[PDB]
């Protein structure tokens, strides 16, 4: 359906509008598992600002036991350094409010209350695959 | 109107501020909405981010529409309220140029491209989305255009309130 | 208070037509214990460093004076410490850097006066020193000459080494915690960077991945990702030949009380008041560097080993834990290939687990020895003259690709892939590399200077032609065509020009001449060798902080033994 390479949408509520239904109403495959995805698993997929991932023009969300696995071993495979919040700000030259760090096992992004809880109670943030990661209070 | 998603040649798309849903908050913003709540008068930053960069004179433009699909026939104008701001022109961003439509006069605020890892234009948003006269609740569409003609398209809904921490918490614990 | 030098001297014949220099030793005492007055003394006519050394000279001969400094120093630096910390001034003043060059210049902060309580005070306030303002500092440090890099060099050296002999240190007292040291070496750093700036480029590709690719595209992380933990004080300045050479830093007292089992940990999880000496790796010795990569790549088997056992616990999956080979001993190159490219394809993060190669045959554990005896059976098949694919120099008993070796591609990969494996899992090997190799390794192509190791009968003439005072257009009438002769007798003639053997060889065109006669000899005509070799150690080596810790020239060292 979506085959064109830079014609299709990228988020869910892009897919949601161009396939002229809503969050409420999709079904949705795994991309990894290519199973349906439940209405939390949607609804967390919104939340946490996934893009969708489309193999051979279809449309491809990923449910909460792929997304934690697959996380889980790119945490093992490609870690770099944890490094401290007041580090990262010294070192950035910017705000952790002004920086993008996901959670590490569901890869929500972080709000900053949940920054400031790291950095209240001396936690580290971990460069993953050259991206940086903390952990939200979901997952802590 | 049309807003529909143009990753275009070069891949763009927008990013925002996860800004958290604090009380004293004055812009945030929903990926599962896809809304950036706003306050009158304050920072608005959305970021831009290219796959490869576009020549320069590049556009960036802001279009203001409405999201319902009666109300997209009509412009969004002003509120009559506030009519250094131009009475006519709604997103203000803070050598910007203005534009004006011919037939349907709709106000596109047109912004040269600059590449920076993403290009935070900062925006700000002049009536309420309660406004008396102008919006009088009613959604809006932000399109984003990088057009030089389109490069290159986005949007998102936005809301311009009393207070963006309340009601982004309650408009997504009323999705969830 | 801004002295001058005519203050200075004012005050100096004021002193001696008394008799009596009390009021240069209370000048001096009052005035170089304040921060705030030597940023505002000693302007140009924004700092006459010169005329510093001069009042020095005139000033240094008597023993009060320089006592008075001393203790004029002690006072200075913990009030400076607690000011680049607790405070800011350098932001606020960029003239803040003067107080850091007019005290070193001092000619006893190398001396052993200076080194109980003067230097590590001065170090520590030092120490803490913004990253612009140490750029600004390193740039100012590299105009020096040789000797003053040599000073600057010992002034730190000798704190270090006094501090690591008169503190013992056990496993329970580090060097991370003494801050004498860990300043000391955070200070030396400056004076390295300093050698480096003061004393050609490949072109990279990476590899890609299987399952953890989908995640790349899942969060938009899809475009280019980064790599690497290198230095902050880089990218605020500039690989290059040094003025004083890199093994003068390596600090050998302190590298014989190091704990690189402790240290690894503050290096790849950073505590706070724990420095971790691979943040400053040019004082790290041969085996402890060797140490901290053995370390790292232990650490990256046991993370594959955790994954695998995740993959048996949720998934069901039966995954190897090691990159278990299976090598006819006939033939090693035509079965370690086969192998290394079914793994390269479907799992390219399989050849970052334990090396087990096993031979058919034949049962045997691998306790490492087996491995080793692959080892050597691939440098000695690799590296032999039947298979065509390296030319043994034995004027210098060195191998250098062979620029008429063709469709060996897969098995050049194969040679890089044995080196990067061999870095990874410690084994030592016999190859016979020239330096160049190992810069065009790490992303540096090879220049005419360079020429010396692999092809020297070749750059002594291309050298006696450079500096051949008589005219060369009409004595040896070279053309820019040039003429090499294959081993099968066929005529080899390259191109470097369009009008090569048209245009005639002048006095001035000889310069470039080389240094493209020397690109094609050594970066040219093993092109695809290369690439192909390049790639196959990279494809192990990419995740290793190889290209951080370890320099080009102790890179041999570490496969070679
Ligand atoms: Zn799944
Ligand atoms: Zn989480
Ligand atoms: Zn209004």
């Amino acid at each position: 359906m979506f085959q064109d390479p830079q014609e299709r949408p990228r988020k869910l509520p892009q897919l949601c509008t161009e396939l002229q239904t809503t969050i409420h109403d999709i079904i949705l495959e795994c991309v990894y598992c290519k199973q349906q995805l439940l209405r939390r698993e949607v609804y967390d997929f919104a939340f946490r600002d996934l893009c969708i991932v489309y193999r051979d023009g279809n449309p491809y969300a990923v449910c909460d036991k792929c997304l934690k696995f697959y996380s889980k071993i790119s945490e093992y495979r490609h870690y770099s350094y944890s490094l401290y919040g007041t580090t990262l700000e010294q070192q950035y030259n910017k705000p952790l409010s002004d920086l993008l760090i996901r959670c590490i096992n569901c890869q929500k992004p972080l709000s900053p209350e949940e920054k400031q809880r790291h950095l209240d109670k001396k936690q580290r943030f971990h460069n993953i695959r050259g991206r940086w990661t903390g952990r939200c209070m979901s997952c802590s | 109107p049309s807003q529909k998603t143009y990753q275009g040649s070069y891949g763009f798309r927008l990013g925002f501020l996860h800004s958290g849903t604090a009380k004293s908050v004055t812009c945030t913003y929903s990926p599962a909405l896809n809304k950036m709540f706003c306050q009158l008068a304050k920072t608005c930053p959305v970021q831009l981010w290219v796959d490869s960069t576009p020549p320069p004179g590049t556009r960036v433009r802001a279009m203001a529409i409405y999201k319902q699909s009666q109300h997209m026939t009509e412009v969004v104008r002003r509120c009559p309220h506030h009519e250094l701001a131009p009475p006519q022109h709604l997103i203000r961003v803070e050598r910007v140029e203005y534009l004006d439509d011919r037939n349907t006069f709709r106000h596109s605020v047109v912004v040269p491209y600059e590449p920076p890892d993403c290009t935070t234009i900062h925006y700000n948003y002049m009536c309420n989305s309660s406004c008396m006269g102008g919006m009088n609740r009613r959604p809006i569409l932000t399109i984003i255009t990088l057009e030089d003609n389109l490069l290159g398209r986005n949007s998102f809904e936005v809301r311009v309130c009393a207070c963006p921490g309340r009601d982004r918490r309650t408009e997504e614990e009323n999705l969830r | 208070t801004y002295l001058t030098e005519e203050k200075v001297y004012e005050i100096l014949e004021l002193c001696r037509e008394r008799e009596d220099y009390s009021p240069l030793i209370r000048v001096i005492g009052r005035v170089f214990s304040s921060a705030e007055a030597l940023v505002q003394s000693f302007r140009k006519v924004s700092v006459d460093i010169d005329a510093i050394r001069r009042v020095y000279t005139r000033l240094l001969s008597n023993e009060k004076i320089e006592t008075a400094f001393l203790n004029a120093l002690v006072y200075l630096s913990p009030n400076v410490e607690c000011d680049l910390t607790y405070h800011n001034v350098y932001s606020r003043d960029p003239n803040y850097l003067n107080l850091f060059i007019i005290v070193m210049e001092n000619r006893n902060l190398h001396s052993p006066e200076y080194l109980e309580m003067a230097l590590p005070l001065f170090c520590k306030a030092m120490s803490k020193l913004p990253l612009a303002a140490q750029g600004k500092l390193i740039r100012l440090w590299s105009k020096y000459n040789a000797d003053q890099i040599r000073r600057m060099m010992e002034t730190f050296q000798q704190l270090i080494t006094y501090k690591v002999i008169s503190n013992e240190f056990n496993s329970r007292n580090l060097v991370n915690d003494d801050d004498a040291i860990v300043a000391a070496s955070k200070c030396l750093k400056m004076v390295y960077y300093a050698n480096v700036v003061g004393g050609e480029e490949d072109d990279e590709e990476p590899i890609p991945e299987s399952s953890e690719l989908t995640l790349q595209e899942l969060l938009g992380e899809e475009r280019r990702n980064k790599k690497g933990p290198r230095v902050d004080p880089l990218e605020t300045e500039l690989c290059r030949k040094p003025l004083i050479p890199f093994e003068e830093f390596i600090n050998e007292p302190l590298n014989e009380v190091l704990e690189m089992d402790k240290d690894y940990t503050f290096f790849k999880v950073e505590t706070e008041n724990k420095f971790s000496f691979m943040t400053c790796p040019f004082i790290l010795n041969a085996v402890t560097k060797n140490l901290g990569l053995y370390y790292d790549n232990r650490i990256r088997m046991y993370s594959e080993r955790r994954i695998t056992v995740l993959y048996s616990l949720v998934q069901g999956q039966q995954l190897n834990p090691y990159l278990r080979l299976k090598v006819r001993r006939d033939h090693i190159i035509d079965d370690a290939l086969v192998r290394l490219e079914m793994i390269a394809m479907e799992n390219p993060a399989d050849l970052k687990k334990q090396l087990y190669v096993e031979f058919e045959g034949e049962q045997g554990v691998d306790e490492g020895g087996v491995s080793k005896e692959f080892f050597q059976l691939v440098v000695e098949e690799i590296f032999n003259p039947d298979i065509g694919m390296f030319t043994y120099d034995e004027s210098t008993k060195l191998f250098w690709f062979n620029p008429s070796s063709f469709e060996t591609e897969g098995q050049f990969t194969l040679i890089g892939i044995v080196l990067g494996l061999a870095i990874y899992n410690n084994c030592i090997l016999d190859v016979h590399f020239p330096m160049v190799v190992y810069r065009k390794l790490m992303g540096k192509k090879g220049t005419f200077r360079d020429l010396g190791d692999s092809h020297p009968v070749l750059y002594q003439s291309l050298k006696d032609l450079l500096e051949y005072e008589g005219n060369v257009e009409d004595d040896m009438m070279i053309t820019f065509q040039i003429s090499q002769t294959d081993l099968f007798g066929n005529p080899m003639m390259y191109d470097l020009k369009e009008n090569g053997d048209k245009i005639p060889i002048t006095n001035e065109n000889r310069k470039e001449f080389v240094n493209l006669y020397s690109d094609y000899i050594l970066n040219k005509s093993v092109e695809k060798q290369f690439k192909a070799f390049r790639r196959g150690f990279h494809m192990v080596t990419n995740e290793s902080p190889l290209k951080y810790l370890f320099r080009p020239e102790e890179i041999e060292l570490l496969i070679c033994g």
